[PDB]
């Protein structure tokens, strides 16, 4: 996994681009809004996308 | 918008929604009778012009309004600096598949020429959908929300944004980009309100100054946003009008 236990990170610009990102204290791939840049790594187009990864 | 208060109907008719799979992403301006001024990042290679529509004359976003146009893109066009940067050039042009009819909910703002420059400390109109604050929704029927905000120069801009500046987080303000907010916060644009118009009043009359870009938060203590400037970019504009 890795970079899974980061935090979803929105970073500086304002769109509203909606992202799946890994939960791993959850266990769980969440939904957050993503801003369009800056994206880290914990940050899928797709839930598969995610779950596969981690 | 965090911060702001909702706009009456019909009181910014150049405001306009942008929508990915029917979900509201990115504001937009419009220009002319076909075209919207937006911001490239809205607009990742990812996704497909044919998913993208566009609302105008919206004032709550999630409402049947009356006269409230949609239209499909016939073109998107992000500007060349974009995609070899992601530190400027933030800015795209969507030509419509057909040109609309202007009314009284649905009205081009005016761009500003090359050599135009505004005041600092000039009170601009900022207008989105946004959140309202740091990752909260508006609340529906998500009413166009608004904000005076002032103007501040960039070399001001990157001072306030070095204080506690995290090396690994740098924000600098390019020579395309201008500044408005509050030093202490809690009013600005958020996530959802990028394209978004900052309308400069010069005379009683609305200028395009800048296009809702990025900044640290939103309500962040020496973190104002940070906009595209419009005359920046009048030159690129005008080779399509």
């Amino acid at each position: 996994p890795d970079f899974c236990l980061e935090p979803p990170y929105t970073g500086p610009c304002k769109a509203r681009i909606i992202r799946y990102f890994y939960n791993a204290k959850a266990g769980l791939c969440q939904t957050f809004v993503y801003g369009g840049c800056r994206a880290k790594r914990n940050n899928f187009k797709s839930a598969e996308d995610c779950m596969r990864t981690c | 918008i965090t911060g702001g208060s909702s706009a009456v109907a019909g009181q910014w008719p150049w405001q306009v929604s942008i929508t990915y799979e029917g979900v509201h992403v990115c504001g937009g301006s419009l220009v002319s009778e076909q075209w919207v001024l937006s911001a490239a990042h809205c607009f990742p290679s990812e996704h497909h012009k044919e998913a993208y529509e566009v609302k105008l004359g919206a004032h709550q976003l999630d409402s049947y309004s009356e006269d409230a146009k949609v239209s499909t893109l016939k073109d998107i066009i992000p500007h060349p600096s974009y995609l070899q940067e992601g530190s400027q050039g933030d800015i795209a042009l969507l030509q419509l598949s057909r040109p609309i009819t202007f009314s009284r909910y649905i009205r081009p703002i005016s761009l500003p020429a090359a050599q135009a420059s505004f005041p600092n400390g000039l009170h601009c109109t900022v207008t989105g959908w946004g959140h309202v604050a740091p990752s909260v929704s508006l609340l529906t029927p998500k009413p166009l929300q608004q904000l005076e905000v002032p103007l501040i120069s960039r070399e001001t801009c990157n001072s306030l944004y070095n204080i506690d500046a995290k090396p690994e987080e740098p924000h600098f303000v390019q020579e395309d980009m201008v500044c408005a907010g509050y030093v202490e916060g809690g009013k600005d644009a958020c996530q959802g309100d990028s394209g978004g118009p900052l309308s400069c009043p010069v005379e009683g009359l609305w200028y395009l100054t800048g296009i809702v870009s990025w900044g640290d938060a939103c309500g962040a203590r020496n973190r104002p946003g940070v906009y595209t400037l419009a005359s920046s970019y009048a030159s690129w504009i005008q080779s399509k009008v």
